[PDB]
């Protein structure tokens, strides 16, 4: 059996030698079976295959044995594959030394110079001590695959990986604290470093494959207000296309454009509708993607009271004439108490247009009161152009197209103002992203360039539930996180004027949690029977309660955010003050932790950062540590994903002992207790969460979803004071 | 699939 080289050159098979990396990778691993590997791989060995060939063999085989009944075939897997990795990046199993390692890479261009002239080679040296090689033996198999399918440096042409994981990790870590004091500088590299290396804090895609690079685009979500006029609707569309070459999620509020038949000009012009604008939008969004559908997403945000709302409704129903369909954009519907009401006692509902009511969209967002003192008078006003629609049709519309298609949100306006970091009179919130989980305020813009509007941006991050051990391990965690991602805004590049202002402005972060389904599993509680209600609660208010400390630390050091004057942290107003009251009767768990002094401190010193925390979906960031992907509940215990390579298959997290402890999400028998543990999650989140709604039609008599059950599970949610509603899940089956 | 059939009557006394 001959086998060929890198270079091309012929050598003799060495079975031993092979087996030998097999027992290394299985070192510490149960029931996976070495000889199971070498059977399967061994039978498609062939006369003069190349090594490399010999590696992705063995690779696959143990990747086609991972299974819920051997999981730590993922890890052998894994190791396998790391091992490939280090001896097609450095030639041989271990590493080079850092200094070598930057010095070569900032070279042929991969990284960026100014890590060798913020560094000596002493202070890399101190670092090459941090790091442990070793601890690329704890990745899956999964996440293996996500590392070197998009976060390794490499050569996306010639197929060449330059690094391996931990010098990712450690010159993350070096970019960010890169203008720290020297002082305090390495301390904080090396806690941020075992932070990431051993999965307690989770990064975005976009820092974990760039930062180190010579890049300096890392946003990922941008939140654009449109006015109504021309020069808006420019600005707007120009701003999307900017950002979405440059993979940024978007959200757009577009809910002022007037509506159909509205005069323009005076009499001398009759409006064209949202739809054409809308479908302007939708090309924006797509102009940077193969052909016109492949990334590049957004959410486009209206009132529920448009006068166009029925028509925007059903934007992405698959049936109808082109002309009056923009499929390939989300939506998000807004409601307020005064709308759910009007369901309630089976009133009606009265349809405007915005240009026509003045001061109702802005009462809307930031005065309740007002607002029903405007909407009754001007429904009652003869001179305004209205329209009269049955509640109950209405929100039935709204709730069969949300779903049959899945993607039409809801965004409860009312509870986003009443219970935020922000003074709904100075900075109100009038719209949320794509993903339904972000919530800032915004300022339209009447130019690309214009310097006196606002488009909100938002850093994000995660900590593993799954990897601490007590709560009090936040401490250190949230003063990492929050310094890292304080720094990332002072690094990265902003394209747009409006956005620079707000990021400079407000300085506001989005740190959420990925493994919660494992956390509740480890704690023998489940989601659907309220038995996670305290736990939830407790967890929660540490969660928030040391991101504050940090950033409110970072304040001291470095100076409050710029508008921290238009929060309501300024005024000494907290999380746990506006909740939605109900709550109190679904969960009876003490905070634990002293509000009170955080409350002075804050008045005093401010925060670094408007607005800190925010639940987010993570599909990529859960597959790096093993963990159950933010805070839904698996949909079973082993995942399958395609790739060119084969079928990648996960474990979920310590199958093996916690199987029956589980929740998967097709067993809760409904969402109150899922939309229980939201509503007490909401209680602390600066910004908002994405909660999905989960629906199996085998659960229903004749396998239909009753309407009536879509409206009680709206309704539940705005009474544990949800933000938001992200996706709408209908079982295949 | 889903069958639109709303009691109004039943959701009147909800609380928000
Ligand atoms: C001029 C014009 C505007 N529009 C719309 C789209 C915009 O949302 C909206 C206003 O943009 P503009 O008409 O530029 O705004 P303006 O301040 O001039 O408005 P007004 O007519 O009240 O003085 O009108 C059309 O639909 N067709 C037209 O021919
Ligand atoms: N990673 C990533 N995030 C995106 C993208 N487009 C938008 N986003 C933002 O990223 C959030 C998704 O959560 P994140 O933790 O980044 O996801 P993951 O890392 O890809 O699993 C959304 O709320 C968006 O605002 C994209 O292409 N990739």
């Amino acid at each position: 059996l001959l086998v060929t080289k890198r270079d091309g050159s012929t050598e003799r098979i060495n079975l031993d030698k092979i087996h030998r990396v097999l027992d290394w990778a299985a070192e510490g691993l149960h029931n996976v079976s070495i000889s199971q590997v070498e059977l399967r791989s061994h039978i498609q060995f062939y006369d003069g295959i190349k090594t490399s060939d010999i590696h992705e063999t063995i690779i696959k085989a143990a990747a086609d044995l991972i299974s819920r009944d051997a999981p730590d075939y993922q890890y052998l897997a894994a190791r396998l594959a790391i091992f490939h990795l280090r001896k097609k990046a450095y030639g041989q199993f271990e590493p080079p030394a850092l200094y070598d390692h930057v010095v070569k890479m900032v070279e042929m261009g991969k990284y960026d110079n100014h890590l060798l002239e913020d560094y000596t080679e002493e202070e890399f040296k101190q670092m090459d001590t941090f790091i442990d090689h070793d601890r690329d033996m704890t990745f899956s198999y999964a996440a293996v695959k996500q590392l070197e399918g998009k976060y390794l440096v490499q050569n996306r042409v010639t197929g060449e990986i330059y690094e391996s994981a931990q010098f990712l990790y450690i010159l993350v870590a070096a970019c960010l604290f890169s203008n720290y004091p020297r002082e305090t500088r390495l301390q904080y590299v090396k806690r941020f470093y075992d932070a990431v290396s051993t999965f307690k804090i989770s990064l975005p895609t976009p820092i974990m494959s760039g930062v180190r690079t010579p890049t300096r685009q890392f946003s990922s979500c941008v939140l654009i207000e449109c006015g109504d006029s021309l020069d808006s609707i420019n600005a707007t569309s120009s701003a999307i296309v900017k950002y979405v070459s440059q993979r940024a999620g978007i959200g757009i509020n577009a809910g002022r454009i007037r509506a159909l038949g509205s005069p323009i000009r005076g009499g001398e012009a009759f409006h064209t509708g949202c739809i054409p604008f809308y479908k302007h939008f939708q090309t924006a969004v797509k102009s940077a993607s193969q052909g016109g559908v492949r990334g590049g997403a957004a959410t486009l945000f209206y009132p529920m009271w448009h006068l166009e709302v029925e028509s925007l409704l059903v934007l992405k129903n698959n049936r109808g004439v082109e002309g009056n369909r923009v499929r390939h954009m989300d939506y998000g519907v807004q409601i307020n108490k005064l709308m759910y009401t009007r369901l309630l006692k089976g009133e009606d509902i009265t349809l405007f247009s915005p240009s026509d009511v003045p001061g109702l969209y802005d009462a809307f967002f930031a005065d309740q009161e007002e607002f029903e003192r405007l909407y009754t008078k001007y429904e009652k006003d003869d001179s305004i152009r209205k329209q009269r629609v049955k509640a109950v049709e209405l929100f039935s519309l709204m709730m069969q197209e949300r779903a049959s298609t899945g993607r039409i949100y809801i965004q409860n306006v009312d509870h986003c103002n009443t219970h935020s970091p922000f003074d709904p009179a100075i900075a109100p919130v009038r719209q949320s992203n794509l993903c339904l989980e972000i919530a800032l305020p915004t300022k339209p813009l009447n130019d690309v360039n214009d310097e006196n509007g606002e488009i909100a941006l938002c850093t994000l991050s995660a900590f593993n539930l799954g990897a601490i051990n007590n709560l009090d391990e936040l401490e250190e965690l949230a003063i990492l996180a929050v310094r890292a991602l304080d720094a990332l805004l002072d690094y990265q590049d902003y394209p747009i004027p409006a956005a620079k202002r707000g990021a400079m402005g407000r300085r506001t972060l989005g740190i959420g949690v990925i493994n919660f389904a494992y956390y509740l599993a480890k704690h023998g509680k489940r989601y659907s029977d309220g038995s996670a209600n305290n736990l939830t609660h407790k967890t929660f208010e540490a969660i928030q309660y040391y991101l504050l400390k940090a950033s409110n630390e970072l304040a001291k050091e470095q100076g409050a955010c710029p508008w921290f004057n238009e929060t309501t942290y300024a005024k000494g107003i907290l999380p746990i003050d506006t909740y939605k009251k109900d709550l109190d009767t679904i969960a009876n768990e003490p905070l634990h932790y002293d509000w009170e002094a955080l409350r002075e401190s804050i008045k005093t010193h401010g925060l670094r950062n408007s607005t800190l925390s925010a639940l987010m979906p993570s599909e990529t960031s859960s597959q790096i540590s093993n963990a159950t992907n933010g805070i839904e509940p698996p949909r079973g215990y082993v995942s399958i994903k395609a790739s060119k390579d084969g079928i990648l298959r996960q474990v979920v997290p310590d199958y093996e002992h916690l199987h029956d402890a589980y929740e998967l999400l097709w067993e809760m028998p409904g969402n109150d207790g899922y939309l229980q543990l939201v509503g007490i999650m909401q209680k602390f989140i600066d910004q908002s969460i994405s909660a999905n709604t989960n629906y199996d039609p085998s659960r229903f008599p004749s396998g239909k979803v009753p309407m009536q059950q879509l409206l009680k599970d709206l309704l539940t949610a705005y009474k544990f004071g949800v933000k938001t509603l992200y996706y709408q899940n209908t079982r295949d089956g | 699939q889903i069958d639109s059939e709303v009691d109004t009557d039943d959701l009147s006394n909800f609380q928000l």
